[PDB]
């Protein structure tokens, strides 16, 4: 295959409440995408041009648990569902991408790399649908061309029957969008 | 079409 | 409100 991934555990759950708490994070960062996780539930943050992008319904406004403590949000659109941390130090950081092709891939919180059809600004279908299961957690995680540079962030499942068939996204231009109107 | 938010 | 935390990472290929 051209792109893959894997995961790296780095903190478990009394280390994450502990952290959640202190707002203080000293572990080293690394990777395009961090595994982010909350009292209630788990998504991800992709890394584009230093900063790091993830769902307003996972983040809310929260701040992210830094080296030098809380690191407030610098990017915050609601309606799109969408915010963005300054990438701590470590993370490694995407580039956009300019090719314009509808062949994508996605990546789940379990480091899979799953084929995508762009369908629309915001849409893709799976060529190979998956339970909903499979993708919970995946929010925030990114949707890359076969260079590997973001077109866009993971944002909810379209399903039936528990089946995801197609996935919505927040296109990496929203992210410019809001960037600029900030 | 259910909308599940991930 | 307590703060996101990262609890993992993926490096791609
Ligand atoms: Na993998
Ligand atoms: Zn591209």
């Amino acid at each position: 295959a051209p792109i893959t991934a894997y995961s790296q555990q780095t903190r478990g759950l009394l280390g994450c409440i502990i952290t959640s708490l202190t707002g203080r994070d000293k572990n080293q960062v690394d990777g395009e995408v961090q595994v982010l996780s909350t009292a209630t539930q788990s998504f991800l943050a992709t890394c584009v041009n230093g900063v790091c992008w993830t769902v307003y319904h996972g983040a809310g406004s929260k701040t992210l648990a830094g080296p030098k403590g809380p690191i407030t949000q610098m990017y915050t659109n609601v309606d799109q569902d969408l915010v963005g941390w300054p990438a701590p130090p470590g993370a490694r950081s995407m580039t956009p991408c300019t090719c314009g092709s509808s062949d994508l891939y996605l990546v789940t919180r379990h480091a899979d790399v799953i084929p995508v059809r762009r369908r629309g600004d915001s849409r893709g279908s799976l060529l190979s649908p998956r339970p909903v299961s499979y993708l919970k957690g995946s929010s925030g995680g990114p949707l890359l061309c076969p260079s590997g540079h973001v077109v866009g962030i993971f944002r909810a499942a379209v399903c039936t029957r528990g089946v995801a068939k197609a996935v919505d996204f927040i296109p990496v231009e929203s992210m410019e969008t809001t960037m600029r109107a900030s | 079409d259910d909308i599940v938010p991930c | 409100k307590g703060s996101v935390v990262i609890v993992g990472r993926i490096i791609l290929s």
